[PDB]
């Protein structure tokens, strides 16, 4: 979004993790390494699966041939009918092009805050042992490979290992 | 070592559209629309649905139904939902009737209007004792009964004037027909004429000249006058040559009001009668019923419903039913495209 | 020692509805909607509302009112809003009508439709010249005056053919109904017949047979006949027995355009003419109009507008309303429900 | 939302709380104290508000008889108005409920963001004396009681009192 | 050194609605609202755009085109759009039309409707050989032809009886008009009837007194009664003056139905008719079309796709239009009003 | 919005910057600085026009008169046509009116958002030289003149120069 944009959030994504829709990742002389938040994605789906429902709840009235018409008989009222069944159509189209494009905005703009959010949990699981760049980035003064990712990535990371400041809980 | 956030890149197909960003490349979608492909009819799955009149009056049509034609009569039950398979409904028998000269052939599709219809009880007037003097009822073969022989239908009585007597041309004849039936219900009455021969309308009744009639049913008149000299070919009769011929109209009486008839020789006076009430919900099908549907649309038949929303041709439709759309429609399941770096 | 921020926890039984996190348990709500209560019909807040056509003519109704029958005539004043109290009108006297052979108990209805109405002054035509012979202009009894004594609709006059002379029976005679009134105003014409014992018949006009009728306003046609022998018992008139009827029917005739009438013995020509213009919003209720409501509902008569929208049964409705809706709404006014820790 | 969830702030709230619609909370062995802030929770109202006045604001066309339409004459005209009538009523009321779920909608989702506030005003009135968690929470070097926050919540804390670095204004 | 972030303070004069700040002052904004200005009837941008029925034939209006009055007869073109220009329309000459008494006025309002409208060819009847004795076909001045002299409507044959032999009054015959047409296109039947002074009428048929006539199409039923004495003076007609006057009425025949006419002396028995299929978007505009527009608006003509929508007064429009909205609409292009510090 | 309102971020703006929508200052005792920056402004502007062209892209039936009419005849039937055509004409406007005032809502709120991430662009070119307040500010060791404050706006503020620790890139 306009977020990403402006704060210097990096411009296009990696294509490494086919685990999830947000995720880490790891520089250094140790390589790139990519991984995969799975409650982001499963919040990212729930948003998206219920407004479907909410969508899918829509209801409307029937619309059928009414019962003194006479096809023979009376034609001018029965234009009219169609008349009234075209325009139907037509107006509760709209309305509904209407709320989809809404929700469809929803669901792209709330992704930049998404990895917002990833920032805020990143950051908890360090110490003051990096510094917030702003950029969504922390410089660690350790470094980290694949498997040190993974065990973020899970939650599980806690860095008395690379013995640094705790964050008790 | 740096770390930073970051979201995924891949294959991104599928576009959507969005009022701030603009139209976009999309990673995956939810479809939320369909275009349905034409079936046959079926039945709509919590409701009666009433194709024929009644079922079960063989080699019987609805207008035959409708007209009171002999052997045709049964129980014409009742449905919160109808299909109008006949846009111009036919006769499959009795005496020739020149159709095209009234709105009779809509009778049926009226009926099927509502949630009830009736055939009567008893008469709405007594044909041989209505005024212009006393009358032989007249009947005809090509109009059978359970038995077999000269009859007629039973929604009305074919005036016929005695015997050599008093018969002669009259005047038009004033009648009031009588409301007949209950509560909130619609009292539709048949009724109509015969013509014939020149010799063969002296030898019925005294007269040869043109006779005229006329029906009036609140707010609603409507007046005919006779042919006399050949008529068109015999159609949709019960197949017996005859040299006259008939015409037959109905009129509606609202709930609760009279109507009246102006007649001269040759009248069919109204027996029997069209008691209707609640109201059925019409659409253009066409038989036999298949099965059960969700949804019954007139374009496409039988329908089940998939997904919220269907593209197509639109039409009326009845029953759970998909919602027509102009376009069709993508939810976004995904992330925008993001080319790798 | 740590600081953080939080959110209240609470009871939360109001429920409200949201597209990202499904159906949600919330602190408070706002409700916007009422189901609103049946109440009397009101005057409308910043209108004139219209129930009787003049009230002012009493122990007349509207029909009468219509009719111009004898001592019903006064100011019919206007209004933007009117109500439709008599679905079937009726006439509280002057002289047997045989009201549903003809559209005649409309007429009410149909004046009320209008804004501004007003009987005419003078008259459409001359009854005495009309054409088929000098008239005498015939009054009864049942059609007392401002003084007492006989008399008849001022809408319409009888034509009696004078005296012997040559009172006999005539082929039909055609007649123009000039426009007569202003601008942009619809010209509501009345007119009818009378009909009598056989040798009553004889006695006032030439004629014991029946006599035929027919009006044409600017593309609507309407044929009559008459009845000779015994009528329905006399109904809705002044009281007094006479042995034959009258039916009464009105033409429209569009902004400018005249229209036309035929006639044999026994006619009623037109004489004041109904002149309306405007637009006045019709609703369903049901007299009298009580104090003053925001709003008239079909169903629940007079309203005031509390909520901006309302649950319910829904029908046509006038004035500042709430808004149908399908189901009573909730904004919510709170917080998520959060379980404490 | 969503973002309460990923970025490990509290699921669930203080019933502790009556005053407003948002807070803070006080850890140590001194307990767990519970403050309030009217700011965040009157500007909620005032959303709210705004919100319904613009709800109520809709107006909508009358839908009476037609003037012409004479019940005993022509009856099957009456139908289809009938139809126009009932027609009208269904859509329109499709088209307020959707306004109303959106503005649900963003009742509801913003609450997140108001505690993302209240954080920053938080943050205001501390000086590097505390370091920022991430989880919506500081560490202060010093211990604060009931009384203590009560004057963080009135916005009236500023400490050279418990004797540590001042941002100045 | 203390680095801030910030935005604009500057004059903010535009008003923008919200739903969770309410009303607000700001910076500047896009106008999505303007109001047309009433102009003159123009072609619209990419369709055939009727008018006159047929153009090039000249010193004729579109009645008497449709009536086949002579010399108006040419190639009436086909258009997806046309514009109704008289609201009552009128004869430019031929015989006196008493034009009131039916609904004839309409006939080229009716025929405009369709896309495709042709005068047929050959005769849906032979009138000489028509029923009641051989006729001699009628002509007058007033109608003259490509030559000169006499003539009239191509659309019906007047029916005089022959000379001396049987003429005389008949009772009502009773003539089928056959379908004559293609496929699924309506049939539109023009016919009539002529009456005079009686002493004329004794000399042209055998018959003084009235005759009556009646149309049945379909459902639709319509009966007339002619006028013997003086009628209206002539008026829209060829200007020379005549004793006697005539009425015109139309009937439609539905795709492939029959229909008929009953009649006595005096008729006019249709010949040429009316064969339409299609339909065109009628709006109600003023010639001359004049340039072309994307829009044609009831009430402001012509019209160029500006904004997407427009305040003022809504009607009925056609072709690429801005949509009509209750209030003028602001897109906010800004920032909200800051007061500076 | 309420977010600025809560966390302190400035009531009102500075009419200095006419150069565009959303910018940064500069405190002293060398006066007061201000400078703006265009990529905000610029995605603000296609927000909008893109948003525009939503708006813009509506299409709706065309309401014309119906071809079997005939006003002289049937009035009754004509009436009608007229109530529908005017019922259309006003649940079309609403809805268009609700679609506007929904985008209204998103073009205002996203507003602080964008100043949020203007902060985040901000702490990028720093170092640890400076802490965050919270405030929307932070506090730089130098001190920054309007020539020192345009480069940070172009972006090309790197601080070797006043010589403290760089964020590398
Ligand atoms: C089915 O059709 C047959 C004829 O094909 C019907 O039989 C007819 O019944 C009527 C009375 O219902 C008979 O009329 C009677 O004539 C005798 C004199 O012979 C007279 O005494 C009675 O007063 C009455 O006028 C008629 O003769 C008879 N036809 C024959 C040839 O038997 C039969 O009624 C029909 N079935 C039903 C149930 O409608
Ligand atoms: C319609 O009117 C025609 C006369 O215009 C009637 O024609 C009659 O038709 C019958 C049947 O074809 C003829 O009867 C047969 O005649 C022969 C010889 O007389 C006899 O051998 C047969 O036993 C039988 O009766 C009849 O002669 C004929 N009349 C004439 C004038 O030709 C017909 O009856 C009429 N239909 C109606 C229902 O009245
Ligand atoms: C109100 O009602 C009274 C009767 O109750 C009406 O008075 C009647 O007026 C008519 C003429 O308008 C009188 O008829 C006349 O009879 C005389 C012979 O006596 C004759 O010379 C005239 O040519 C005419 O036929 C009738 O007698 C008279 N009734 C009485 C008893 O006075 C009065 O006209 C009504 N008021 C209005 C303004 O309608
Ligand atoms: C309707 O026609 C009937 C005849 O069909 C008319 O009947 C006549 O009615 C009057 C009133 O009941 C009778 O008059 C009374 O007669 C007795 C004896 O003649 C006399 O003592 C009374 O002074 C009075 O005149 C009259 O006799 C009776 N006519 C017959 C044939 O019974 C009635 O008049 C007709 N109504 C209309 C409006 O013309
Ligand atoms: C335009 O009008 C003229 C008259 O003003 C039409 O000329 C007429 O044509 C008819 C036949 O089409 C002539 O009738 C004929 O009468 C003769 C006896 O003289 C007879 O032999 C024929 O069997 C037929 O009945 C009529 O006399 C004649 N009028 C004159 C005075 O010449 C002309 O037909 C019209 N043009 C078109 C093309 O319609
Ligand atoms: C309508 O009927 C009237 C009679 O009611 C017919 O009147 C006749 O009109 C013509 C023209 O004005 C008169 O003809 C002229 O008469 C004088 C003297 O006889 C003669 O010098 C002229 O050469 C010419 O023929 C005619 O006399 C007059 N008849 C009478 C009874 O006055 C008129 O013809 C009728 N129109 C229709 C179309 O039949
Ligand atoms: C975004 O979506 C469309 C999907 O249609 C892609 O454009 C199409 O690319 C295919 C590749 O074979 C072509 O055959 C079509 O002709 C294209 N459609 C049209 C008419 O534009 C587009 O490449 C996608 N963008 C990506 C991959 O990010
Ligand atoms: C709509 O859904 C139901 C799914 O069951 C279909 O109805 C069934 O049709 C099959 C035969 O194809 C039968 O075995 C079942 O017994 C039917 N159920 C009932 C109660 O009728 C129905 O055919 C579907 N209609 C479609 C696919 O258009
Ligand atoms: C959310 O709201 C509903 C309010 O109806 C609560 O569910 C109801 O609980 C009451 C308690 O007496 C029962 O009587 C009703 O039967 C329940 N309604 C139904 C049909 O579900 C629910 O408990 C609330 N959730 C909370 C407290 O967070
Ligand atoms: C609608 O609101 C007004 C509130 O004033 C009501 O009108 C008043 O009714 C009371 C009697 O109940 C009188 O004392 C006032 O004088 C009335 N005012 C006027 C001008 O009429 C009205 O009754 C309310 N309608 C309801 C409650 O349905
Ligand atoms: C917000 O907008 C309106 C624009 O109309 C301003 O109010 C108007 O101020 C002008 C100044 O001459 C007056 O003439 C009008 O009468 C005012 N309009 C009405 C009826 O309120 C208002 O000042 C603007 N607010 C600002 C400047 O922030
Ligand atoms: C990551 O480093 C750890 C030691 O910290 C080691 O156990 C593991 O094998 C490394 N992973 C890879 C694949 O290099
Ligand atoms: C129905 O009519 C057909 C065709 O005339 C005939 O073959 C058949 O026997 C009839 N069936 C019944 C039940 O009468
Ligand atoms: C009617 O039947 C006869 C044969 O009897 C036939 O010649 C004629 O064409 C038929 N008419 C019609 C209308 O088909
Ligand atoms: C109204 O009619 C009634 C009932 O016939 C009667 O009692 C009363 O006197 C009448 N009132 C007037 C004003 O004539
Ligand atoms: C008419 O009145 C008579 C008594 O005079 C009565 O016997 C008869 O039932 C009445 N008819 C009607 C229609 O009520
Ligand atoms: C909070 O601590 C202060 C001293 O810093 C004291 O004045 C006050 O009483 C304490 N509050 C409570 C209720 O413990
Ligand atoms: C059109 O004919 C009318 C008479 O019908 C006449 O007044 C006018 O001069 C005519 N125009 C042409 C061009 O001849
Ligand atoms: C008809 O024409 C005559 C003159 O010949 C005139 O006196 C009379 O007023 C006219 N009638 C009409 C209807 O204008
Ligand atoms: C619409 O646009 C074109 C511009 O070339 C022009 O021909 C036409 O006159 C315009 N109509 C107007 C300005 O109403
Ligand atoms: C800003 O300071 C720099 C030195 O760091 C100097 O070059 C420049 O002139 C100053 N700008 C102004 C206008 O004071």
């Amino acid at each position: 979004g306009f977020f990403g944009a402006i704060a210097g959030f990096l411009e296009g994504g990696w294509e490494g993790m086919i685990a999830g829709w947000h995720g880490y990742t790891s520089h250094g002389a140790h390589g790139v390494a990519v991984a995969a938040d799975l409650k982001s994605t499963q919040e990212a789906i729930n948003k998206i699966t219920k407004n479907l429902n909410s969508l899918s709840e829509l209801e409307v009235k029937n619309l059928q041939r009414l019962s003194g018409a006479m096809d023979e008989l009376h034609n001018e009222i029965l234009e009219l009918d169609e008349k009234v069944d075209d325009l139907r159509a037509d107006t509760i189209s709209s309305q509904i092009e209407l709320a989809v494009l809404l929700s469809n905005e929803g669901i792209i703009n709330s992704e930049d805050e998404h990895l917002l959010a990833l920032e805020r949990k990143l950051k908890k699981m360090l110490g003051p042992s990096a510094v917030e760049i702003g950029n969504g980035c922390f410089e660690t003064k350790h470094k980290c490979n694949q498997t040190c990712l993974d065990r973020i990535a899970a939650g599980t990371f806690d860095a008395g290992e690379f013995s640094l400041p705790t964050f008790d809980s | 070592d740096r770390i930073c956030t970051g979201i995924t890149s891949s294959n991104s197909p599928h576009v959507v559209k969005t009022a701030t960003q603009g139209e976009v490349n999309v990673t995956g979608v939810i479809p939320l629309t369909t275009t349905p492909t034409k079936s046959h009819f079926a039945n709509l799955k919590g409701t009666e649905t009433r194709g024929k009149l009644c079922p079960k009056c063989l080699n019987c049509t609805d207008l035959d139904v409708a007209l009171g034609r002999p052997k045709c009569t049964g129980k014409i039950p009742s449905a919160r939902v109808s299909i109008l398979h006949e846009v111009r409904p036919v006769t499959s028998g009795c005496f020739p009737i020149m159709h095209d000269r009234t709105k009779i052939r809509q009778l049926p599709n009226l009926l099927r209007g509502y949630e009830h219809i009736r055939l009567s009880t008893h008469n709405v007037i007594n044909a041989e004792n209505a005024p212009g003097g006393p009358y032989k009822i007249g009947t005809s073969g090509s109009c059978p009964n359970i038995t077999n022989g000269n009859g007629f239908f039973a929604t009305m009585a074919w005036a016929v004037p005695k015997n050599d007597k008093n018969k002669t041309a009259t005047n038009p004849l004033t009648i009031e027909v009588p409301y007949i039936c209950t509560e909130g219900e619609d009292q539709i009455t048949v009724w109509g004429f015969h013509s014939d021969n020149e010799t063969q309308m002296a030898k019925l009744y005294g007269d040869s000249k043109p006779q005229k009639f006329t029906s009036s049913a609140n707010g609603v008149t409507t007046h005919y006058v006779s042919q006399i000299g050949g008529f068109p070919n015999q159609t949709e009769d019960g197949g017996l040559p005859q040299s006259g011929r008939i015409v037959v109209d109905y009129m509606v009486q609202k709930s609760g009001k009279t109507g009246t008839i102006t007649y001269q020789r040759g009248i069919l006076l109204p027996q029997k009668v069209w008691c209707a009430s609640g109201r059925s919900k019409v659409i253009k099908g066409s038989l036999p019923l298949i099965g059960e549907a969700d949804c019954l649309h007139e374009k496409y038949g039988g329908l089940n419903k998939s997904k919220p929303y269907y593209t197509g041709e639109h039409a009326k439709a009845i029953g759970n039913c998909p919602i027509w759309v102009k376009t069709p429609l993508k939810l976004a399941n995904g992330t925008k495209y993001r080319p790798p770096a």
